[PDB]
């Protein structure tokens, strides 16, 4: 009904969030200090480490644009 | 390109606001066309329009 | 359809609904206009046949007879169609008092008069 | 029949409220300018630049 | 996020901390499953200061991540430019159509269609 | 019979929304001016005229 392959959605929870940084570096280059920052918030909220109350990550792109 | 800037940056109404991302960002650029005299009373004593505005002279024609 | 009126083609439709009071009429038939208008001295229907070679005496005895043999009516709305389209032929906005006029040689049973009376299509 | 009678009897805002220069030159109804190589050849370059990117006549 | 004034940046601020705002029909929308993610343009020292200053005290701090980027890298540019050219060439392989790119024209690529203070 | 009876319902619209002036005076219930012998001659000295024909007090 949509179109993205079944092999993207059987993925572990546990695995994916390891290799997250790593897939985004593929077609962004550039920022190599600012895509291991986003996984710093998002694999914080989702282990216990932060309060429930509060929502998955709050970011701030901030600069020049152009960059990704 | 904008005729007589000195009224869209703060004469209508102050829309330069709206403008300064823009213009920062280069997302939409713009041509100033206006007097010397009023020049000075709207970029120069700004330091955040000078530093966007770059003096263009422009020649009189002689014979 | 926007179908707006000027200040000459309301005093001629509203005085064409008061004139069927004196005649005995219970409806609003369109061919009460065209007696109205040949009952003004100086009217904008008259000026009209002047220059198109028609004798207004056959003409008003053609929508004469029209009403004796009648009883708003539905055919009012069919003649406010026609009239719509010679308002974007002339290249104007308004609908004036001419407008309606051109509108009787479009439909069958008031197109009949104008032949006996000598009122061409193309010249009017 | 009746909704083509009521009306008739991306690039929408910038040809009603502004005007747009280009289409008179492409037509033929903008007149040329002659004697300004010097100003024209300035205003390119302000454009692809970073600091005061744009030109104020 | 900056053409505002100050009534949608209170609204925003009740979502951060109790993770629900209260909707006109009656609702409970919990945004504990909705990331919150801004876009602004107020050496990175003094870039995240300014954004400080213009909203409120009690709501620059309590963001998670600053992540303020910075001018390109030129060495990365050109690694760039290759990526990009690659999906190109995915939509002619199926019609056996070799897109050939030289070393002169991935140059005029790079320094014209990539600036620090233009954007892309 | 349906004619005679929308003539009825001299003129009409100046005896039903407008007051005569002038029926009051001739019966003697309107009172004189005494003093006023250079203002009200002068009102007669402009409805005579071409241009600017109404006077305003
Ligand atoms: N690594 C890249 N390769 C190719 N194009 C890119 C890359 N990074 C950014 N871009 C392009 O730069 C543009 C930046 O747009 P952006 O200014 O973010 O739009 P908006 O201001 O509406 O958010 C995007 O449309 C994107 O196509």
């Amino acid at each position: 009904w949509t179109g993205i392959p079944v092999s993207n959605l059987q993925r572990s929870e546990k695995e994916k969030l390891l290799h997250m940084e790593e897939y985004m570096k593929q077609h962004v280059v550039g920022q190599d200090e600012a895509i291991k920052a986003i996984c710093d918030a998002i694999r914080l909220s989702r282990t216990g480490l932060q309060n429930r109350n509060r929502p998955l990550a709050s970011f701030l792109f901030l600069g020049p644009t152009g960059c990704g | 390109f904008i005729d007589e800037i000195h009224t869209v940056l703060g004469a209508a109404i102050d829309a330069a606001n709206l403008l300064k991302p823009m213009l920062a960002r280069g997302e939409l650029r713009c041509i100033g066309a206006t007097t010397l005299t009023e020049y000075r009373q709207y970029v120069e004593k700004d330091p955040a329009f000078e530093r966007r505005f770059q003096l263009v002279m422009v020649e009189e024609p002689s014979v | 359809s926007s179908m707006q009126f000027t200040d000459k083609a309301t005093e001629t439709l509203n005085a064409a609904a008061k004139y069927a009071a004196e005649n005995s009429h219970v409806q609003l038939h369109p061919s009460h206009v065209a007696v109205v208008m040949l009952d003004e001295e100086n009217s904008l229907f008259r000026s009209i046949l002047e220059k198109a070679g028609g004798d207004v005496v056959s003409i008003e005895r053609g929508f004469k007879k029209i009403m004796v043999r009648q009883p708003h009516s539905p055919e009012l709305a069919k003649l406010l169609h026609y009239a719509h389209e010679h308002m974007k032929k002339q290249r104007d906005l308004y609908i004036a008092q001419d407008h309606l006029i051109l509108a009787l040689a479009d439909l069958p049973s008031m197109a009949q008069v104008l032949k006996e009376g000598g009122v061409t299509k193309k010249s009017l | 029949e009746n909704a083509v009678t009521h009306v008739r009897g991306a690039y929408e805002a910038l040809s009603k409220y502004c005007i747009d220069l280009t289409e008179l030159a492409a037509s033929g109804k903008l007149d040329p300018v002659i004697g300004r190589d010097e100003i024209i050849s300035r205003v390119i370059r302000v454009l692809s630049r970073r600091t005061k990117n744009n030109p104020c006549l | 996020m900056e053409k505002a004034h100050k009534d949608v940046s209170n609204l925003l601020l009740q979502i951060l901390d109790d993770g629900h705002c209260t909707d006109s029909k009656g609702r409970r929308v919990d945004f504990k499953n909705t990331i919150i993610v801004m876009t602004s343009n107020l050496t990175k020292n003094a870039v995240l200061a300014t954004a400080r200053r213009h909203f409120a005290n009690e709501f620059i701090n309590r963001i998670d991540e600053l992540i303020v980027f910075n001018r390109l890298t030129p060495s990365n540019i050109r690694k760039i430019v290759d990526v990009r050219l690659k999906e190109v060439q995915e939509r002619l392989d199926e019609k056996q159509i070799t897109l050939d790119v030289d070393d002169k024209a991935k140059d005029l690529l790079a320094q014209q269609g990539f600036d620090p203070v233009y954007g892309a």
